[PDB]
């Protein structure tokens, strides 16, 4: 099925069988998202069930409550959990999202048409036809997903600034913090250029909520602009086409800029692993975004967990799928 | 939380992976060379 | 055909045009690259306590004049701004290198979009190119004007940074209340910069809009050529360099004594030069002296190169020179 390595039709590899089946692939992703959303809500409800008021969160071993309390959910002045009901509401809403995703996945795996190339010729569904070769098709997908991520980030920032704000570590309580919008100052962190001097952990030495909220505004605007870029153009440019790549497809650097299913998957996997490593640094050092009132002070274990996951995705998955895609570029 | 002993064990896994990888790579590469 | 030492003359060929373009991009990158690199080394060697006109800091005083870490005067409080500017320039360098390499070996060998494609004898093409570059230059001038309006640069008479009348038609006559090389008013600098930006943008609009006219095609006897165009550009550069060297030597409002040292005295032996008039230690010269003298002599040799390229552009060949001296033994 669009691959001939040695073992394409093995049951333990059977997911590759959906390489071209667009409808089934969409269903599979939706079901997976159902899993990813079931876990948080279920474990939040389980946590709130055993939560004790006198003891502090770091001493209760909660791995989802701290992230919710960091956003001012159910906490008051002094950083103590007051009311537990909003955590329960968050869990229930994740249950709802998971149920909707699972319904969609069941529809597209069984009721929906397996391959959208078999859609009835502009039936609201041919507009969703995509091919792992044509660039234009996948461009609009990237654009719309960027739209959603950007709207999420902007919503987070707007909530922080105007409505009910976040738990600011320095001010000791939940406040609508006034954002900092000095773009050079924000983008300096990416090279470690913190105001207090260069720092080893980029983006992680922020010492005030204003920096993070301004950065989120910047990221939201940037992602919205990129969404417009990809939705409105869909055409390959001399950046993607005609860029150097080293591969045994042709021994040595080439300017081909190849495209393939495994290659797209590999770039995505590498991106995820990189985010894992960046988050590792973040939770190791940045305690503005992780108030030790909630997550505790010692946080080497969580950072190491993130590190391992990031290495597995960036090195293992990224390399494996990149090599397979480059080899499949011998078609 | 990570302790020094656990970190040492993790570095052990790194070094052992490196050793095994270099040994296996040498063996397989040399076997492939004079096919 | 050209030898390797004269290898860049190969880019004169319209057969390989885009690669020629690449070179220019690379140059600018190198230029902005240096702007980063130099500053970094300067930021390493810059002591805060000492007067800023003793150690080899040229760019640091230029930033100091543009605000950037100065308070009540003689004040250095953050070397991070200098590093920020240097890093910005050096990062831009990578982008410009990327574009240079894209045109060098990835892009087309000859531009023949085609709208960018031009020929050495297409006066409308050069006219519109000239207009666009003038528009950008005037835009930079107006950007400097806006910086004056909002941020405001250091002033010695006020002793501090400060933000901000066109008698420029009298400065141009060098009337005794003038000789711009002795300007001492921030408002004068800002107004003149506004004027030059406006005039540059107007000229750019005009050149994009209107083709070269016959009346001015009469005088340009031979400049419609590679060597001619290069020569005229080099001559303009030399003129600008002379003016900048004189400004640096004489003017104190723009170049404050704090970061640049006192004014220079114009002296002449066999050739002109600028003396310190400062009781600096023997073997050391103020940054102002370095700037003025190196700028001036670079401009002088730019003038010589302008003569060389212009002569080659007209009907002259230098390789004939020994042969002449052969005949008249
Ligand atoms: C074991 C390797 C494996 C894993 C872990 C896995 N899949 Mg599949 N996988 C899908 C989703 C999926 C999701 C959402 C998901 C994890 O989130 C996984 N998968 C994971 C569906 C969209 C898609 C259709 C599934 C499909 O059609 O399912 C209906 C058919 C059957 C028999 C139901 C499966 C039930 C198990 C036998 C239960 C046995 C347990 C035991 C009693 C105790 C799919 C496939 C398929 C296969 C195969 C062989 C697999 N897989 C295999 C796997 C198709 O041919 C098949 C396929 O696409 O052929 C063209
Ligand atoms: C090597 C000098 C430098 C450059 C060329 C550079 N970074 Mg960094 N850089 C990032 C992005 C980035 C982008 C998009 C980018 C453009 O190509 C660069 N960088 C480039 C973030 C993902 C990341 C913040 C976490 C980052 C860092 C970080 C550092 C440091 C020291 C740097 N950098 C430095 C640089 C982190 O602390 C830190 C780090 O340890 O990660 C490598
Ligand atoms: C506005 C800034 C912007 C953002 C927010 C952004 N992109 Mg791009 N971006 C891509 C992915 C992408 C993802 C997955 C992603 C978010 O995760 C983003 N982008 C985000 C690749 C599909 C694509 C090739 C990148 C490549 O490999 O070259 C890309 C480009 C490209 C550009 C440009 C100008 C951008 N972008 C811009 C952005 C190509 O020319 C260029 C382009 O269109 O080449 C055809
Ligand atoms: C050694 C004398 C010399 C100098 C110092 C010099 N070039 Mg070259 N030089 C270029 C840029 C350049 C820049 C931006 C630059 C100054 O920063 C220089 N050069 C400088 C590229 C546009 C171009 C790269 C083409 C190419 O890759 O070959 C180039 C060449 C080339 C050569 C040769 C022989 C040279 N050169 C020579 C020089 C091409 O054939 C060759 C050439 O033009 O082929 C006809
Ligand atoms: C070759 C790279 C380079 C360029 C092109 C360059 N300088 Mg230097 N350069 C100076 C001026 C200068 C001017 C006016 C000028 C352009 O007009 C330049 N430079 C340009 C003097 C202020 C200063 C001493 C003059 C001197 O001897 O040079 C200087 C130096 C110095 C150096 C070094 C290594 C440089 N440079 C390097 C350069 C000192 O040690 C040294 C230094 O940092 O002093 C501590
Ligand atoms: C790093 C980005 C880069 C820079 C610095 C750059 N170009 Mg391009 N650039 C052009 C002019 C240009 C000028 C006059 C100029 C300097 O002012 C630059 N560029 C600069 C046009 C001749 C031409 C349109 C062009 C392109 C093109 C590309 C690409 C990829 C670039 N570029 C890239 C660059 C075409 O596809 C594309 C191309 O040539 O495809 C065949
Ligand atoms: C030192 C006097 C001088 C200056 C100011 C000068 N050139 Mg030359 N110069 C060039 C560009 C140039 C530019 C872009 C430029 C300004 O930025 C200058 N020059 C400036 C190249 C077009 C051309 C080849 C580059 C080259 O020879 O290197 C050149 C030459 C050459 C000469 C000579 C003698 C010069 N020059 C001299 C100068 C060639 O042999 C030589 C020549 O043409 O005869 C073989
Ligand atoms: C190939 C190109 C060749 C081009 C020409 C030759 C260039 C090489 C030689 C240049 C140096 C010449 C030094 C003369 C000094 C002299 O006469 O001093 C003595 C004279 C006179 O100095 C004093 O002047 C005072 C006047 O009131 C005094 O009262 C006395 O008259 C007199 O002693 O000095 C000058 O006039 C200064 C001239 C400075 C010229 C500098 C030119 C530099 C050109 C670049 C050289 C290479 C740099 C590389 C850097 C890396
Ligand atoms: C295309 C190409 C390739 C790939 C090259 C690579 C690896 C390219 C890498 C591209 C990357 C990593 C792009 C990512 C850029 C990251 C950006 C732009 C992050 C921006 C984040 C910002 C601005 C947030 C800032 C904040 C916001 C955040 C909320 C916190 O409050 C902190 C604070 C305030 C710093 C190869 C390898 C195939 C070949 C190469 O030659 C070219
Ligand atoms: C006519 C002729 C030719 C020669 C042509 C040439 C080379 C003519 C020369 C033209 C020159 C040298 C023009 C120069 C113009 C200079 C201008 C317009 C200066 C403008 C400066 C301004 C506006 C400064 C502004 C401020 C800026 C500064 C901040 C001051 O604090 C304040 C203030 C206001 C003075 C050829 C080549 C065609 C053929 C020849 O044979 C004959
Ligand atoms: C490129 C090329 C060539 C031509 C090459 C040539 C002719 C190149 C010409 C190079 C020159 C002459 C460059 C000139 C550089 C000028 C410099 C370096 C200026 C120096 C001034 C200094 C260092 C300051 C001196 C002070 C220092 C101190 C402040 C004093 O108080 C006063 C004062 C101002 C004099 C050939 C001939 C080799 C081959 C051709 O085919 C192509």
């Amino acid at each position: 099925t669009s691959v001939l390595s040695n073992f394409e039709n093995e049951w333990w590899a059977g997911n590759v069988r959906m390489t071209d089946l667009s409808g089934m692939l969409l269903g599979a992703h939706l079901c997976h998202a159902a899993l990813m959303s079931v876990v948080p809500g279920a474990f939040i409800v389980q946590e709130v069930a055993r939560y004790q008021p006198g003891v502090s969160l770091p001493d209760q071993g909660m791995i989802f409550m701290p992230h919710l309390a960091a956003l001012g959910v159910g906490v008051g002045a002094g950083g103590e959990i007051v009311d537990t009901y909003p955590f329960f509401v968050i869990g229930v809403l994740h249950f709802f999202i998971a149920a909707v995703c699972c319904a969609a996945g069941l529809f597209h795996t069984f009721r929906g048409e397996t391959d959208l190339n078999d859609a009835p010729d502009d039936s609201y569904a041919a507009a969703f036809r995509y091919e792992w070769d044509d660039f234009e098709s996948l461009s609009t997908i990237v654009g719309h997903h960027l739209v959603f991520i950007s709207v999420a980030c902007l919503i987070f920032a707007v909530n922080a600034t105007y409505g009910t704000g976040m738990y600011d570590i320095n001010t000791d309580t939940v406040h609508q913090i006034s954002p900092n919008l000095n773009p050079i100052t924000l983008i300096g962190y990416l090279f470690g250029f913190t105001p207090d001097g260069w720092s080893g952990a980029g983006m992680a030495a922020v010492n005030n909520m204003e920096d993070v909220i301004g950065g989120h505004f910047l990221i939201g605007v940037i992602d919205l602009l990129g969404a417009a870029f990809h939705i409105l153009y869909r055409k390959p440019t001399p950046l993607f086409t005609k860029h150097p790549v080293f591969s045994p497809a042709n021994g040595g650097w080439s300017n081909v800029g190849m495209l393939n299913s495994e290659l797209i998957l590999s770039w995505s996997v590498a991106s995820v692993g990189f985010m894992g490593i960046s988050s590792s640094l973040f939770i190791r050092y940045c305690d503005v975004a992780y108030p030790p009132v909630f997550h505790g002070v010692d946080r080497t274990g969580a950072a190491t967990l993130q590190l391992i996951l990031g290495l597995v995705w960036m090195l293992g998955g990224g390399l494996w799928h990149g090599l397979r895609g480059e080899r499949l570029y011998a078609a | 939380t990570i302790t020094p002993s656990l970190q040492g064990f993790f570095y052990s896994i790194l070094f052992g992976a490196i050793v095994l990888g270099l040994l296996g790579g040498g063996f397989i590469f040399f076997s492939q060379k004079d096919k | 055909e050209y030898p390797w030492y004269s290898g860049n003359s190969r880019l004169e060929d319209p057969a390989v045009q885009g690669k020629w373009l690449a070179a220019h991009i690379a140059q600018i990158a190198l230029i902005v690259f240096w702007v980063g690199l130099n500053t970094f080394s300067e930021n390493q060697a810059f002591d805060t306590s000492l007067p800023m006109f003793d150690q080899g800091l040229v760019l640091i005083p230029h930033l100091a004049a543009l605000g950037f870490g100065v308070g009540s005067g003689g004040v250095v409080t953050n070397t991070f701004v200098f590093t920020q500017i240097g890093a910005i320039h050096m990062v831009s360098s990578f982008v410009l290198f990327g574009g240079a390499y894209f045109h060098a070996k990835i892009g087309p060998s000859v531009l023949a979009t085609d709208q960018f494609a031009f020929s050495w004898d297409d006066p409308k093409k050069l006219g519109y190119i000239l207009g666009h570059h003038l528009v950008l230059i005037g835009t930079g001038a107006l950007l400097f004007v806006l910086w004056i309006k909002f941020h405001g640069i250091y002033d010695p008479t006020i002793g501090e940074v400060r933000t901000v009348g066109d008698v420029v038609l009298k400065y141009g006559w060098f009337t005794p209340g003038y000789n711009c090389f002795f300007v001492d008013n921030l408002e004068d600098l800002a107004s003149g910069h506004l004027f030059i930006g406006l005039v540059d943008i107007a000229g750019g609009i005009f050149h994009i809009n209107v083709a070269p006219l016959p009346w001015s095609k009469v005088v340009n006897k031979y400049t419609y050529s590679p060597d001619g165009l290069l020569g005229t550009a080099i001559g303009g550069l030399a003129l600008m360099g002379f003016i900048s060297a004189y400004f640096c030597a004489v003017n104190t409002l723009v170049y404050p004594v704090e970061f640049f040292g006192p004014a220079l005295e114009v002296k002449f032996g066999i050739a002109p030069y600028f003396k310190d008039t400062a009781d600096l230690a023997d073997g050391f010269y103020t940054s102002r002296a370095w700037l003025a003298n190196i700028t001036y002599y670079l401009a002088f040799y730019m003038l010589q190169g302008h003569l060389y390229h212009t002569l080659k552009a007209m009907g002259f060949k230098f390789e004939d020179i020994p042969a002449v001296i052969a005949r008249d033994t």
